[PDB]
């Protein structure tokens, strides 16, 4: 992943 | 009624630097 | 953007990103008309040649962000959308007419320095500003060249073309819904959207009461930033009636 993890909640 | 206006920019004065390069294309 | 600049930070607080979830990545721009609502490109949701076809639980709205790739930590805001509207007369088939669409968010977002929405037009604003040579600012994480990425939002300001320029750069069909924009090859300068930048605002600083107004949706181009071709944008003016019945409705 060139993105940074996205806090839990949000998914 | 706010929008358009950038906390940044319009809603205290302080202008971006290119949106003068726009103004001057509005001729 | 290609030849573009780094966004100044609060420069484009309209921003949004859409985000898809499995696989995390760039899905498209968009922008926020309101707390509720994110105005985009049809075709970042829907495009059957491309086997597109995302549904609400697909994608993340994220707004206030300048990182593309940094979870922005009490900067950006993370919305989860309530109901996709596509217009019924998109064109997917063929040329993009019609190349809009609205996300409704499950909360309102509540609005800071970085998250702010941004005006869309009424007639007189149109017919004001949507003149050949009158230039518009295009913002996106989208690719920085046609065939890498960047670290922030890029920013380009273009100027709106002629009618029969922009129909006799392309053999695609121009329809009244679109406007093209970009610099011709006498002109020097240089700048384009490209892939990832789609469903992003091209705005324009009305002179008259100072605000800052979506005329345009970042739609399609052949390639990204090659001389003789042209952006090709969204009238987001002559799309207004659909706007206000779909929030009027919901
Ligand atoms: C489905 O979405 C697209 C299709 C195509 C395409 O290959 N064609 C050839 C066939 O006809 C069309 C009308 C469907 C266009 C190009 C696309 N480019 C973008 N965005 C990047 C971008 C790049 C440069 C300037 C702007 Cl304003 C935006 O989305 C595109
Ligand atoms: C896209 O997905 C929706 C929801 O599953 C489906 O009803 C629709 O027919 C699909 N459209 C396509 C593949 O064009």
């Amino acid at each position: 992943g060139d993105f940074e993890e996205i806090p839990e909640e949000y998914l | 009624a706010d929008c358009g206006l950038r906390p940044l920019f319009e809603k205290k004065s302080l202008e971006d630097k290119t949106e003068r390069e726009l103004l001057e294309s509005y001729i | 953007i290609v030849e573009g600049s780094d966004a100044e930070i609060g420069m484009s607080p309209w921003q949004v990103m859409l985000f898809r979830k499995s696989p995390q990545e760039l899905l498209c721009g968009a922008s926020l008309i309101s707390d509720r609502w994110v105005l985009t490109a049809a075709h970042c949701l829907l495009y059957p040649p491309w086997d597109k076809n995302f549904t609400e639980n697909d994608l993340l709205v994220r707004i206030g962000k300048h990182s593309r790739t940094r979870y922005e930590r009490n900067i950006e805001k993370i919305s989860m959308l309530e109901k996709i509207y596509i217009h019924p007369r998109y064109n997917w088939r063929e040329n993009l007419d019609r190349d809009i669409a609205l996300m409704k968010l499950k909360k309102p977002v509540a609005f800071s320095d970085y998250i702010h929405p941004v005006c869309l037009p009424d007639r007189e604003t149109a017919a004001s500003l949507l003149q050949a040579g009158y230039k518009g600012r295009v913002t996106g994480w989208g690719n920085l060249k046609e065939t890498g990425q960047p670290s922030v939002l890029q920013v380009v300001n273009l100027p709106i073309v002629e009618r029969p320029v922009c129909k006799d750069s392309t053999r695609i069909r121009i329809t009244d819904n679109m406007f093209c924009a970009g610099y011709k090859p006498d002109e020097g300068k240089r700048g384009d959207a490209c892939e990832g930048d789609s469903g992003g605002p091209f705005v324009m600083k009305s002179p008259f009461n100072n605000r800052w107004y979506q005329m345009g949706i970042v739609s399609w181009g052949e390639g990204c930033d090659r001389d003789g071709k042209y952006g090709f944008y969204t009238h987001v003016f002559r799309l207004k009636k659909w706007i206000q019945k779909v929030i009027d409705q919901f």
